[PDB]
DNA sequence: TTAGAGAATTGGAGAGTGTGTTTTTTTTTTTT
DNA sequence: ACACACTCTCCAATTCTCTAA
C-alpha cells in the first residue's frame, strides 16, 4: 500500500509528494486558459517529445512546502514527479501510443552557486552552476540487464542489475550442472552515456588567479547537446564517490571525488519573400544594398559594391566564384572590414598568413590528444568550400 | 606514565575556573563563554591558548608540547563530557545530516559522529619560529611553529570521517570510524538476526547518513634569504582540515603551528608533513606630479603622463563599439640613462603592479606556464593594474604576439595538454626600449632607431625619448648625491587615486566639436609639416578623460582637451 | 497401513597451501 | 599485505533397511 511508504533518513510522505505535484499541473497558469503545463502537456501528446521542463520558480511561487523537498531530496522526489505526469498522461488521451515513458526535468532558471564555494554540506543535492566547456569524450555503452545461457544445455536467463553489481547464477536451474552460465554481451541490454568537462568563466575569476573545473556525466536524450568553447548554465544532483588505491586491491582512499549528475542545462516564410520581392522591386536596390555593409565605414562605396558582387557570385567546367585583393598601408579599417563580412555568410572563414595564425592554410596530419590514433586535419581553404575565406596580413 | 583521567579532571577545572580578567577585567571567564556558544551551535572552533593554561601549570604545558596528539583527544573528551552543563536552550533543526541524527534518536529513545565541534591549540609565546631546515627528527610528534612562503594550494575536497551502512533485510544500520588514510569498506550484515539465520543480506553505503569535513592541502617553502651560502631551498607539506581551510594563499607569507609525522605506508625511512592547528598571515595636480620621482631633476611633464597612465581614463562601452581607458606608453632611452631610476619609482609606487625583462631568461615568462598545474606570467600577475617591460628590444615574435593579444584583447592562451585553456590580462603596459646601436641619431627615425615593427610599436598613446649627456655642474650635484648617499605620503596619494577613479565623465556635444576642429587642424598641420591616425584622437579622449578623472568633477572641459594636446604635441620635441 | 530408529553412502562447508605483485646532449637533412 | 587456483579434510544430509504404533 503505496501510502505508507516514507523517504529514508527523514519523515516525508511519499503519496502526499505525488498528490501535491498533481495539484499543481491542475493549477498554474501563467501569472504574466488551461494551466501552463496542461498546454505543453496537450502539445507533446501530438509532438511526441518524451521530456516535460518545468521551471522552479512556478513551484515555489505555487508551494514553498514542495519547493523546500525537491531540493532536499531530489534523488527521491523527481521519479515521484514522473510518475505522476505519466499518469496525467495516460488518464487523458489514453489512445495516444508513446515508447518511453516521459520525464521531467526541473530547471532554475538563474546561477544559486559559484564553483569554488560548493562544499561537503552540498552532497546529493540539486544546484545550477555556469561556465564554459573544455572538452567532451567519445560516447560510452552501459550496461543495464546482463543475459545469461547454460552452456550445457542453452537455457537462457535474464538478470536486472543493482547499483553496477551482477547477480551471475551459480547453477542452471534446467540441467543441475554448476559453473555452466555464461554472460552474452552482444544479446544485454545498454544505454548511452557521455562525459564533458567544463570551467569557471572569466569575468568572475578572482584577479591574477587561474580557473577552477568540474566533471559532468550526461545520460540517454542529452548524451551529444554542446561542443567544446562554448557557455552553458546547468543544473544537476552534486555526486560523490569513493576511488580504490589501485586496480587489484579492494581497499579505497579517505578522501571522494565529486561529480555533476546533469538533469538539464541552457544555453546563453512568406512574409518575408514579399518584403524581398518588394525591396528588390525598388530603384537603387543595388546602391541600397552596398550602403548597408559596415556602416563604420563613410565613403568606400564602390569597394562595398564590389564585396557585394563577391557575395551575389556568378553560377555555374569554368570558376564561377569571384576573388577580391584589399592593399594599402596598415593601421587602416580593411581588417575590421574582413572581420566584417566573415560575419555575414554561414560558410565563412578567417586567418591569417602569419606563422602565429590560429589554423592554418594547409592540410596536415596528426595524433589525438586523447587516443594518440592519426587523424587528418584539412586546412581553412578547405573547410571553407563554397564558402568565403578571409585572409589578414597575405 | 600519568593517569589520563586525572589529566581530564585538571583540564575541566581550568576550563571551569579560568579567567583572563577578560571582558575588560570583568572576569566573564573567556572558555566558559565560549562553552555556552558551542553548547547552542553558534560557533564550531575552539582555540586553547597555552599562554593561558601557563599561568596556573606550567608543567601541563610542557606535558603538552611533547606528544600532543594524546592531549588533543584529551581536551576534546573532557569539552565533550563539561557541554551539556552550559547548554539552557534548545537548537532549531538546521541540517539533513543532523535530520538523520535527529531520527536515529527517535528510533533509539559512537559519539564521534555527533562530536560537532573542532579544538586546536594556539602555541606558547615562549617557542620561537623555526626554518623549515631546523625540523629534524627529535621533533616528530611535538608541537612546533613554522615560517616560510606558500607556493601551491588545492580546492576543498570531502574527506571521510565516518561511515554509515544500512542493511537490506534486518532494517538496522552500521558505523565505521575512519582514521588512517586509506579503509576497507564492509559487505554483509554483521546483525545477530541476519547472522544466526544465515539470511546473507547486503550493506549499502548513505553518503546521507555518513559525516564528512573540508580538507585541503598545501605546499611551503624557505625564504631565500634564509637559505645558507651555495644550496637549493627546501620545502615541507602542510595539510589544513575544518575551520582552517581557505585562508592561505599562493605566493603569501605564512606562519604555522602544527604537529610533524611520519607518513602512513599504505624500508624504515619515511616521509613527513606538519598538521596545521593555526595559520597566521605576514593645487592637487601639481603637489601630486611633484611627488612623482623628486630624486630625478627635470622631466616634469614625464612625471605627469606617468601619474595620467596610473590614474588611467575611461571604457566608453557604447553597445560594443569599445574604446578602451588604459593608457600604455613607451620610453625610449640613450645607453645608461637615468630611466632605470624613474621605472623602478614607479614601480615601487603603483599598488599593484610587475616587472619582467625581454631577453627571455630562465625562468618564467611573460605569459603563463606549465609544471609537473598552470602558474605564474608577468602579465597575469599584474591584472588590475600596470606591468612594465624592460629592454622591450631585445623580445622574440613570441613575445610580440603576446603583447599584440593583451593590447587587443587584455587575455592569454596556454595550453596545459592541448585544451585551449584562456586567462585574464587586464593590466596596462609600460615599455622601455634602447637604441639598436650606440646613442639615439636624430637624422634618423625612431623606428630605425629602435627597430620594432612600426604596427605595435605606434600603439603606444606617448612616445618618450631619453636622451642626456654630460654638463660639470649637473655632474657634480649627481656625484655629490650618490656620495652623500653612500657616505650616510604614498598612503596619501592611494587613497586619492582610490577616490578621484570612480568617476566616469563624459563630453558634452560642444567638446565635440571643439575636438573636431582641433583634431582636423592639427593633422593639417602633421601632413603639412604623416603619423597622426584614429589612434591619436582616441588617445587625446584618454589623457583629457583621465585629467578629467584626476579632477573631482563629473565632466571633461576645455582645460583638459588644451593638456593633453599640449602634451601630446611637446612629447615629439623629446625625440629632437 | 503409517511412521520412527539404526546403519551406509555421499555432498559440500570449510581450512590450508602455493604463488604473484616532462627535460638534457648529440646526430643529420633541409630550410633559411 | 592482499587476491586467484588448487588440493584436501571432516561433519552431517539423504537413502536403505528393520522395527513399532
Ligand atoms: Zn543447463
Ligand atoms: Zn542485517
Amino acid at each position: 500500500l503505496g501510502q505508507k511508504l516514507v523517504i529514508w533518513g527523514t519523515d516525508v510522505n511519499v503519496a502526499a509528494c505525488k498528490e501535491n505535484f498533481q495539484r499543481f499541473l491542475q493549477r498554474f497558469i501563467d501569472p504574466l486558459t488551461e494551466p501552463l503545463y496542461m498546454q505543453r502537456l496537450g502539445e507533446i501528446n501530438v509532438i511526441g517529445e518524451p521530456f516535460l521542463n518545468v521551471n522552479c520558480e512556478h513551484i515555489k511561487s505555487f508551494d514553498k512546502n514542495l519547493y523546500r523537498q525537491l531540493i532536499s531530496y531530489p534523488q527521491e522526489v523527481i521519479p515521484t514527479f514522473d510518475m505522476a505526469v505519466n499518469e496525467i498522461f495516460f488518464d487523458r488521451y489514453p489512445d495516444s501510443i508513446l515508447e518511453h515513458q516521459i520525464q521531467v526535468r526541473p530547471f532554475n532558471a538563474l546561477k544559486t552557486k559559484n564553483m569554488r564555494n560548493l562544499n561537503p554540506e552540498d552532497i546529493d543535492q540539486l544546484i545550477t552552476i555556469s561556465g564554459m566547456v573544455i572538452r567532451t569524450s567519445q560516447l560510452i555503452p552501459e550496461m543495464q540487464e546482463a543475459f545469461f545461457q547454460c552452456q550445457v544445455c542453452a537455457h537462457t536467463t535474464r538478470v536486472e542489475m543493482d547499483r553496477g553489481r551482477i547477480a551471475e547464477p551459480s547453477v542452471c536451474g534446467r540441467c543441475h550442472t554448476t559453473h555452466s552460465m555464461a554472460l552474452i554481451h552482444n544479446r544485454s541490454l545498454f544505454s548511452d552515456k557521455q562525459m564533458i568537462k567544463l570551467q569557471e568563466s572569466p569575468e568572475d575569476m578572482p584577479a591574477g588567479q587561474t580557473p577552477h573545473t568540474v566533471i559532468l556525466f550526461a545520460h540517454n536524450d542529452l548524451v551529444d547537446k554542446v561542443q567544446p568553447g562554448d557557455r552553458v548554465n546547468v543544473t544537476g544532483i552534486y555526486r560523490a564517490v569513493p576511488i580504490r588505491v589501485n586496480p587489484r586491491v579492494s581497499n579505497v582512499k579517505s578522501v571522494y571525488k565529486t561529480h555533476i549528475d546533469v538533469i538539464h542545462y541552457r544555453k546563453t516564410s512568406e512574409k518575408r519573400v514579399e518584403l524581398l520581392k518588394e525591396l528588390s522591386r525598388k530603384p537603387d536596390i543595388y546602391e541600397r544594398l552596398a550602403s548597408a555593409l559596415a556602416p563604420s565605414i563613410y565613403e568606400h562605396e564602390d569597394i562595398k559594391k564590389g564585396i557585394l558582387l563577391q557575395l551575389f557570385g556568378g553560377t555555374r567546367k569554368f570558376r564561377a566564384e569571384i576573388n577580391i585583393l584589399l592593399c594599402g598601408d596598415p593601421g587602416t579599417s580593411k581588417s575590421q572590414l574582413l572581420q566584417y563580412v566573415y560575419n555575414l555568410v554561414p560558410r565563412g572563414q578567417y586567418t591569417s598568413g602569419k606563422g602565429s595564425s590560429a589554423v592554418g592554410l594547409t592540410a596536415y596530419v596528426m595524433k589525438d590528444p586523447e587516443t594518440r590514433q592519426l587523424v587528418l586535419q584539412t586546412g581553412a581553404l578547405v573547410l571553407s568550400d563554397n564558402g568565403i575565406c578571409c585572409i589578414d596580413e597575405f | 606514565l600519568k593517569d589520563y583521567a586525572l589529566e581530564k579532571e585538571k583540564v575541566k577545572k581550568f576550563l571551569q575556573e579560568f579567567y583572563q580578567d577578560d571582558e575588560l577585567g570583568k572576569k566573564q571567564f573567556k572558555y566558559g563563554n565560549q562553552l555556552v556558544r558551542l553548547a547552542h551551535r553558534e560557533q564550531v572552533a575552539l582555540y586553547v591558548d597555552l599562554d593561558d593554561v601557563a599561568e596556573d601549570d606550567p608543567e601541563l604545558v610542557d606535558s603538552i608540547c611533547e606528544n600532543a596528539r594524546r592531549y588533543a583527544k584529551l581536551f576534546a573528551d573532557a569539552v565533550q563530557e563539561l557541554l551539556p552543563q552550559y547548554k539552557e536552550r534548545e537548537v532549531v533543526n538546521k541540517d539533513v545530516l543532523d535530520v538523520y541524527i535527529e531520527h536515529r534518536l527517535m528510533m533509539e529513545q559512537p559519539a564521534e559522529l555527533m562530536r560537532r565541534f573542532e579544538l586546536y591549540f594556539q602555541g606558547p609565546s615562549s617557542n620561537k619560529p623555526r626554518v623549515i631546515r631546523e625540523v629534524r627528527a627529535d621533533s616528530v610528534g611535538k608541537l612546533v611553529t613554522v615560517r616560510g612562503i606558500v607556493t601551491r594550494v588545492s580546492e576543498v575536497k570531502p574527506k571521510m570521517v565516518v561511515a554509515t551502512y544500512t542493511c537490506d533485510q534486518c532494517g538496522a544500520e552500521t558505523y565505521q570510524p575512519i582514521q588512517s588514510p586509506t579503509f576497507m569498506p564492509l559487505i554483509m550484515c554483521p546483525s545477530q538476526e541476519c547472522q544466526t539465520n544465515r539470511s546473507g543480506g547486503r550493506l549499502y553505503l548513505q553518503t546521507r547518513g555518513s559525516r564528512f569535513i573540508k580538507f585541503q592541502e598545501m605546499k611551503m617553502q624557505e625564504h631565500s634569504d634564509q637559505v645558507p651560502v651555495g644550496n637549493i631551498p627546501r620545502s615541507i607539506t602542510v595539510l589544513v582540515e575544518g575551520e582552517n581551510t581557505r585562508i592561505a594563499q599562493p605566493g603569501d607569507h605564512v606562519s604555522v603551528t602544527g604537529i610533524f609525522l611520519p607518513i602512513l605506508r599504505t624500508g624504515l625511512l619515511s616521509e613527513t608533513y606538519l598538521e596545521a592547528h593555526r595559520i597566521v598571515k605576514m593645487d592637487f595636480y601639481e603637489k601630486l606630479a611633484a611627488s612623482i620621482a623628486p630624486e630625478i631633476y627635470g622631466h616634469e611633464d614625464v612625471k605627469k603622463a606617468l601619474l595620467l597612465l596610473l590614474v588611467g581614463g575611461v571604457d566608453q562601452s557604447p553597445r560594443g563599439m569599445k574604446i578602451r581607458g588604459n593608457i600604455n606608453i613607451c620610453l625610449m632611452g640613450d645607453p645608461g640613462v637615468a630611466k632605470s631610476q624613474l621605472l623602478s619609482y614607479i614601480d615601487r609606487l603603483a599598488p599593484r603592479s610587475q616587472y619582467t625583462t625581454g631577453r627571455g631568461s630562465s625562468g618564467v615568462g611573460l605569459t603563463a606556464a606549465v609544471l609537473r598545474t598552470l602558474e605564474g606570467g608577468a602579465l597575469v600577475l599584474a591584472d588590475q593594474g600596470v606591468c612594465c617591460i624592460d629592454e622591450f628590444d631585445k623580445m622574440a615574435e613570441a613575445d610580440r604576439t603576446a603583447i599584440h593579444e593583451v593590447m587587443e584583447q587584455q587575455t592569454i592562451s596556454i595550453a596545459k595538454a592541448g585544451i585551449l585553456t584562456t586567462l585574464n590580462a587586464r593590466c596596462s603596459i609600460l615599455a622601455a626600449a634602447n637604441p639598436a646601436y650606440g646613442r639615439y641619431n636624430p637624422r634618423r627615425s625612431l623606428e630605425q632607431n629602435i627597430q620594432l615593427p612600426a604596427a605595435l610599436l605606434s600603439r603606444f598613446d606617448l612616445l618618450w625619448l631619453i636622451q642626456d649627456r654630460p654638463d660639470r655642474d649637473n655632474d657634480l650635484r649627481l656625484a655629490q648625491h650618490i656620495t652623500y648617499v653612500h657616505q650616510h605620503d604614498m598612503k596619501l596619494m592611494r587613497r586619492y587615486i582610490a577616490m578621484c577613479r570612480e568617476k566616469q565623465p563624459m563630453v558634452p556635444e560642444s567638446l565635440a566639436d571643439y575636438i573636431t576642429a582641433a583634431y582636423v587642424e592639427m593633422r593639417r598641420e602633421a601632413w603639412a609639416s604623416t603619423y597622426t591616425s584614429a589612434r591619436t584622437l582616441l588617445a587625446i579622449l584618454r589623457l583629457s578623460t583621465a585629467l578629467a578623472r584626476l579632477r573631482m568633477v563629473d565632466v571633461v572641459e576645455k582645460e583638459d582637451v588644451n593638456e593633453a594636446i599640449r602634451l601630446m604635441e611637446m612629447s615629439k620635441d623629446s625625440l629632437l
